[PDB]
């Protein structure tokens, strides 16, 4: 079986359960109390990111279904979605401990230092469920 | 009390033919039309054909007001009536036919693209880029 | 087929005008039928038996008339109309 | 999620952002006009959209003669024995075999899922 | 007259509603045209199988279709709509009794024929389209009776299974004890057969 | 495509005498419908649906340029039958095709406007059903779609 | 003041009429009648929690019509007349929508059927001749 995941394609789409666009003006105040439970702790002591942060947030949750019978990790997933984007974009992901799983993504910090800020948004997120490979 | 079993009655009137002839102006609800604010209507018939037998032109206030264009309706009422009942203080009813139905749209007023404009524009069909900048320039 | 779309085609048809001055005007009112006939090398017309038909090679088909009102206006605020019935 | 027209042209009303107050808002492209968010969630994108087929289905349902019905699922709320039960047959479920139950009673379009 | 009967009914014109109430009502379809949309199908439907029956305003090559799934009324009055005669079930029971097939029996010097039985109301054409919503019975001496509980809500019933037959597939005896190929074979050959 | 797969799929009319495919909400504004919620009011019934209407908002942005029942007209008459020497000819020869040659036995009249829009509206929210997946493709070899 | 100008002088005195539809031969009856002064008499009940509406025939006239009222958010309807002085009015603005339908149940298809033979009567079909035209 363990092979049989290192051949079949697997997209973000397959493992994701929904993606939602956020305003997000305040990265302390999220969305709601649930993400305000671990957003802080990235936030507590945060790197690479203090310099500035795009305003708009991409919510992505993922399926724990999906996700465990490809034994896909967060931490992974994070790297790929970095690897793939380098640092154009942050990401931040809960512990696999809570019962949901969440990956709020945002623009690289440089840039909010031409198209838009969030249709481009939109396009990663439909790259990133189809194009990106994880 | 006795509106609990109020019972009323009341007379119905048709003169043969009056000298005004009635209309129905009808306005979409998601319009929100506020007659409070129509402080002076004035209607006309279109200039675009260019006249009974052309749609109506309905402003309002003006320019500074809405404006709304009058459609008269395609159906035809052959096996169907439509009469109005106007509370008089003789407290018989009337009753007047419709002499036809007309649909009032509001009219946006804004810089439009023009139609030679709008083939410039074609150019970018799908790569048009922030939507909101394209009125900017305009 | 023959009881109302033949009528409503001829019906439906839009009447004829004709202007280059006097101005004609016609229109096709109502759709006449007849038995299947045949018409012999002398002209005599007879019904025809659709035995007759496929022994003498005969197409089995109905006269069809049609009446037309041909009515004329010569500018003269006199209108003449005449109708060439079963035509 | 939600969709919005402005009240002046009646034309779709598009987010956008104030860098002056950095609060999201509504524009509408060929008017102009700006309205405030509230919402503050831009869309969401269902992958699953595991929609709940208990509200697309219609309580008219059980006029219908072809539906099967059963006495031994009585409904929950009026508890009227006789309910018609059913399957989807939605596309992009990828899978569909439970049955869908509304109580025959008129009057009483209550639906559920056993 | 279909059209006009709407008007007269219940039935609010397209023209003049508003297309908020759309929603609710059920749009109403008459030869493929969208005339207008109802709030009360099931009333509708009924007065109109109702006027089918007797014959008053709907002939009976008219087929009146409700989608109750999409909210839906389609009604069709053109040519080329392919239908079959199918007994009326109501309440699990034939409207066809005794007294239609003694009547029937004698049909010569009694001016009792098929047409009486079409304006008894108890047999009615219906097309394919119709027959999607129809819960139709094979056989009443079986499907009718009581059973173990399969379909208590039959709504026509054939006249007899063995109409889906053609003209040459009609002489096929035992038919239902031959493979089908065969049967589709003799078809053909029946059309060759002397004679 | 960045643009292409973020709007989603578009819808496009095929119109008779018109050599290529116009834009479904191009249609509606030469029909005489502009604003947009006018538009989506014959196509969807109910706003509270948010699911049809994020498939509508594809064919909005295609016809966002043109904002003029006019302007909706000449375009459709650019692609007409014959070329249009002038706008005028254009926009009779579109006004033409679209009060005869499209949906006829909706209407054949000039009053017919709203009855098309409507009908042409129902044939776009049964292609969104279809998309959606709650309605069922039609079948060719259904015989009550047969005559 | 101008001939184009509108009056609404009706609609800022909040008038209110009713919108009521009715069958041919209501109409017609009333179309007989030439306006002669009455056709009939509307009687409204009004019950502890409902009302009712109904419209009498006139017992001359014919020689009950129950009132089914709609809801009016889904619309605004409002009146207007064109004067044969060319001065357009406001008549007032639409307050209730009703409807009235027949009372026989099996007995008045018999008139519509007459009503479909009426409206058939002018349907021209296709002759046959016993003769061929000579
Ligand atoms: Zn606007
Ligand atoms: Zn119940």
């Amino acid at each position: 079986k363990d092979i049989l995941c290192r051949l079949e394609h697997t997209t973000l789409r397959k493992v994701t359960a929904n993606t939602a666009i956020y305003y997000d003006p305040n990265p302390q105040s999220t969305v709601v109390a649930e993400d305000q439970e671990w957003v802080n702790v990235y936030y507590e002591m945060p790197d690479f990111d203090v310099a500035r942060i795009s305003p708009w947030l991409l919510r992505v949750e993922l399926d724990r279904k999906h996700m465990t019978d490809r034994k896909l990790t967060m931490e992974q997933i994070a790297e790929k979605i970095n690897a793939g984007f380098g640092d154009d974009l942050n990401c931040i992901f809960n512990d696999d401990n809570a019962e949901k799983l969440v990956l709020r993504i945002r623009i690289m910090n440089s840039d909010e230092n031409k198209m838009d800020d969030d249709v481009f948004l939109r396009c990663i997120e439909s790259n990133m469920l189809t194009d990106m490979t994880l | 009390g006795p509106s609990s079993q109020n019972v009323t009655e009341y007379v119905v009137r048709v003169p043969k033919n009056t000298t005004k002839k009635y209309n129905i102006m009808a306005f979409n609800a998601a319009d929100k039309v506020n007659f409070a604010t129509w402080n002076q209507a004035r209607l006309e018939r279109d200039l675009s054909n260019k006249p009974e037998d052309q749609p109506w032109l309905l402003r309002v206030n003006g320019k500074s007001g809405r404006k709304f264009k009058g459609i008269k309706k395609g159906g035809v009422t052959e096996n169907t009536s439509y009469y109005i009942f106007t509370q008089c203080p003789d407290g018989a009813f009337e009753a007047f036919p419709v002499h036809n139905w007309y649909n009032f749209t509001p009219l946006a007023r804004h810089r439009t693209l023009t139609a030679e404009e709008a083939e410039e524009e074609w150019e970018r069909r799908n790569k048009v880029l922030n939507h909101f900048s394209i009125m900017q320039q305009r | 087929f023959i009881q109302m779309s033949v009528q409503r085609i001829v019906e439906d048809a839009p009447p004829i005008d004709l202007q280059a001055p006097p101005r004609y005007l016609l229109k096709f009112e109502q759709i006449y039928l007849s038995k299947p006939t045949h018409w012999e090398r002398d002209g005599a017309p007879s019904p025809m038996m659709p035995n007759e038909a496929r022994l003498r090679n005969l197409t089995y088909s109905a006269p069809l008339y049609v009446d037309i009102t041909k009515t004329v206006i010569k500018e003269g605020e006199e209108q003449l109309q005449t109708q060439h019935q079963k035509t | 999620v939600g969709i919005r027209f402005c009240q002046e042209c009646n034309n779709m009303l598009y987010p956008k952002e104030d860098k002056e107050n950095r609060i999201l808002l509504y524009a509408c492209r060929n008017c102009d006009y700006q309205q405030e968010a509230d919402n503050s969630c831009i869309y969401v994108n269902k992958i699953t959209h595991e929609v709940d087929e208990l509200t697309q289905i219609i309580a008219d349902v059980s006029q219908d003669p072809t539906l099967p019905r059963t006495e031994d699922h009585p409904c929950q709320k009026c508890g009227h024995k006789e309910a018609v039960f059913f399957q989807s047959h939605s596309a992009r479920a990828e899978d569909a075999m439970r049955l869908y139950y509304v109580c025959t009673a008129p009057h009483c379009g209550h639906r559920w899922t056993e | 007259p279909i059209l006009e009967f709407l008007e007269e009914w219940s039935m609010e014109n397209l023209e003049e509603i508003s297309p908020a109430a759309i929603a609710d009502a059920t749009k109403i379809f008459v030869n493929g045209c969208w005339v207008g949309i109802h709030k009360d199908p099931e009333q509708l439907m009924n007065t109109l199988r109702k006027l089918r029956r007797q014959m008053d305003i709907i002939v009976s090559e008219v087929s009146m279709i409700r989608d109750i799934r999409e909210r839906e009324i389609r009604i069709y009055t053109d040519a080329g709509r392919i239908c079959r005669p199918l007994l009326i079930v109501e309440k699990q029971k034939l409207l066809l009794k005794k007294r239609h097939i003694d009547q029937l029996k004698e049909r010569e010097y009694n001016n009792y024929s098929w047409q009486d039985l079409v304006a008894s109301g108890v047999v009615e054409y219906i097309d394919t389209l119709e027959e999607e919503t129809v819960m139709l019975a094979m056989t009443p001496d079986d499907l009718q009776e009581k059973e173990v509980a399969y379909c208590s809500t039959y709504t026509h019933c054939e006249i007899h299974p063995s109409m889906i037959l053609g003209v040459c597939a009609s002489i096929i005896p035992f038919p239902d004890h031959n493979q089908s190929p065969r049967n589709t074979y003799q078809s053909a050959m029946g059309k060759q057969a002397m004679g | 495509g960045a643009k292409k797969s973020a709007i989603g799929q578009r819808i496009v009319a095929t119109l008779p005498y018109i050599k290529q495919e116009v834009p479904i909400i191009i249609v509606f504004r030469a029909l005489g419908f502009v604003s947009d919620r006018d538009i989506l009011e014959h196509i969807i019934y109910d706003f509270e649906d948010p699911e049809m209407m994020e498939m509508v908002k594809p064919s909005l942005d295609e016809a966002f340029v043109i904002q003029e029942q006019n302007v909706a007209l000449n375009f459709i008459g650019s692609r007409g039958a014959k070329p249009g020497v002038t706008k005028e000819k254009r926009i009779k020869y579109a006004k033409e095709v679209l009060q005869k040659e499209m949906l006829p036995h909706v209407g054949v009249s000039d009053f017919c406007e709203t009855k098309k829009a409507y009908f042409l509206g129902y044939m776009v929210h049964r292609l969104l059903l279809a998309a959606l997946g709650r309605r069922e493709l039609d079948d060719r070899d259904h015989y009550g779609n047969k005559r | 003041a101008e001939r184009g100008e509108l009056d609404l002088t009706g609609a800022k005195q909040n008038t209110g009429v009713w919108l009521v539809k009715v069958p041919k031969y209501l109409s017609q009856q009333w179309a007989k009648a030439s306006g002669r002064g009455e056709v009939g008499k509307l009687r409204i009940a009004k019950t502890q929690g409902r009302t009712e509406v109904s419209f009498t025939l006139n017992e001359d006239l014919a020689n009950e019509h129950p009132f089914v009222l709609q809801s009016v958010g889904g619309q605004t309807l409002t009146v207007f007349t064109e004067s044969s002085s060319d001065k357009l009015s406001l008549e007032g603005i639409v307050v209730q929508r009703a409807e009235c339908r027949p009372a026989a149940s099996e007995n008045y298809m018999r008139l519509k059927r007459l009503q479909i033979e009426e409206s058939s009567k002018p349907v021209r079909l296709s002759q046959q001749l016993d003769k061929v035209v000579t």
